[PDB]
């Protein structure tokens, strides 16, 4: 099986400067071209950089919107790519994917994505806050039951629950932006309401760029 | 650079029906049109290579069409699985170029929501800021409306709601609403009640707390 997993996107000062990476699994690495292609709500997918093989000079080609501030490299015994970007704009800000490029073709793995916000604002980690079962949360045999994460910068959150091992009937709310700046959302689950008191339900919320790792039990009330 | 435009943007269609994406290239591409299927926080993943082989797992419903300029996905047999954001790619000349994607909607009988109201927490009250949140789960369609009254007085400027992608396994949407008063405001007050309509729905469902019970 093909991996591709990204890591080091976060939060940057306008004309900062942050190092990504990807580390590559399941195919002869050395061979092949490796890319970063980013998505943004305003642009779409946009194609950044790629870096060709060893064989070929390890040639690098960028999108005229990055090239002179960002630099691709690999580590062929790491089976890693890098992009080192620099001179940082608002702009820049969005999703940034590893992917392979089959020798001028499709596009044909991706990785998860890692996210850069470019903003001169400060990271800032969550409060989690239960969502606590009552009878005014249960719609007959269903309870609901959730984590509110909030006061939150930058994006993102990941929520799961119970270690993953929960996930039929989870909402996970798009972020919204309040007034002040800060991000807030809410995790919910619907349950069978004679689970309640009886199985546990924990949200296990993550937000890197605070290092916030934060477990809450979820219980009813009283 | 050659543009790639898919319009619509936005297609929405009954299941079991057939549905068809256009990308249309700017200038000549041969056959060298790719299509990508995004679900909701997913990553991009390859269905069609060279506007009309799919690749290996892909669903047989999925086809491609189309050269020169003028190129075609279709989906047979739609199912919920589908709801996703559709994106063509050319790699006919450099720099490889996408589209702007297209969204499929999946259609389906109307489902009023289950709605739910959790009070603050303890926690967040010690903190002086209260959060009221009310949830509408599983609903179709997306267009609802929610109020919120404390002792009946209807609330404006001090809630804000955020609502799901449709749901690729059942076809529906969820919607939170959070209120969020400072704790002085929130204990000067007693009924909190959520107050919801939907097309779903035969008259408009309230939930509601007495703060403090
Ligand atoms: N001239 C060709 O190699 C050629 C020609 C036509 C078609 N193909 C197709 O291309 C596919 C893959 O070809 P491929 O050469 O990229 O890999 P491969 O899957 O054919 O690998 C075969 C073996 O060659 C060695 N190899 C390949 N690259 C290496 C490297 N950098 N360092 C050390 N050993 C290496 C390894 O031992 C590997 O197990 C195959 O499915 C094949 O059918 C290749």
């Amino acid at each position: 099986e093909v991996k591709l997993e990204e890591s080091g996107g976060g939060l940057v000062q306008p004309g900062g400067s942050m190092k990504l990476s990807c580390v590559a699994s399941g195919f002869i690495f050395s061979n092949h071209w490796m890319n970063w292609v980013r998505q943004s709500p305003e642009k779409g997918l946009e194609w950044v950089a790629e870096i060709r093989s060893k064989s070929i000079n390890s040639a690098t080609h960028y999108a005229e919107s990055v090239k002179g501030r960002f630099t691709i490299s690999r580590d062929d015994s790491k089976s890693a790519v890098y992009l080192q970007m620099t001179d940082l704009r608002t702009e820049d800000t969005g999703v940034y994917y590893c992917s392979r490029n089959y020798y001028g073709s499709t596009y044909d793995y991706w990785g998860q994505g890692t996210t850069l916000t470019v903003s001169s604002a400060s990271t800032k980690g969550p409060s989690v806050f239960p969502l606590a079962p009552s009878s005014k949360s249960t719609s007959g045999g269903t309870a609901a039951l959730g984590c509110l994460v909030k006061d939150y910068f930058p994006e993102p959150v990941t929520v799961s629950w119970n270690s993953g091992a929960l996930t039929s009937g989870v909402h996970t709310f798009p972020a919204v932006l309040q007034s002040s700046g800060l991000y807030s959302l809410s995790s919910v689950v619907t349950v069978p309401s004679s689970s309640l008191g009886t199985q546990t339900y924990i949200c296990n919320v993550n937000h890197k760029p605070s290092n916030t790792k934060v477990d809450k039990k979820v219980e009813p009330k009283s | 650079d050659i543009l790639l435009t898919q319009s619509p943007a936005i297609l929405s269609v009954s299941p079991g029906e057939r549905v068809s994406f256009s990308c249309r290239a700017s200038q000549f591409v041969g056959s060298s049109i790719h299509w990508y299927q995004q679900r909701t926080n997913g990553s991009p993943r390859l269905l069609i290579k060279y506007a009309s082989e799919s690749m290996s797992g892909i669903p047989s419903r999925f086809s491609g069409s189309g050269s020169g300029t003028d190129f075609t996905l279709s989906i047979n047999t739609v199912e919920s699985e589908d709801i996703a954001d559709y994106y063509c790619q050319q790699s006919h000349s450099w720099p490889f170029t996408f589209g702007s994607g297209t969204n499929l909607e999946v259609k389906r009988t109307v489902a009023a929501p289950s709605v739910f109201i959790f009070p603050p927490s303890d926690e967040q009250l010690k903190s002086g800021t209260a959060s009221v949140v009310c949830l509408l789960n599983n609903f179709y369609p997306r267009e609802a409306k929610v109020q919120w009254k404390v002792d009946n007085a209807l609330q404006s400027g001090n809630s804000q709601e955020s609502v799901t992608e449709q749901d690729s396994k059942d076809s529906t949407y969820s919607l939170s609403s959070t209120l969020t008063l400072s704790k002085a405001d929130y204990e000067k007050h007693k009924v909190y009640a959520c107050e919801v309509t939907h097309q779903g729905l035969s008259s408009p469902v309230t939930k509601s707390f007495n703060r403090g019970e």
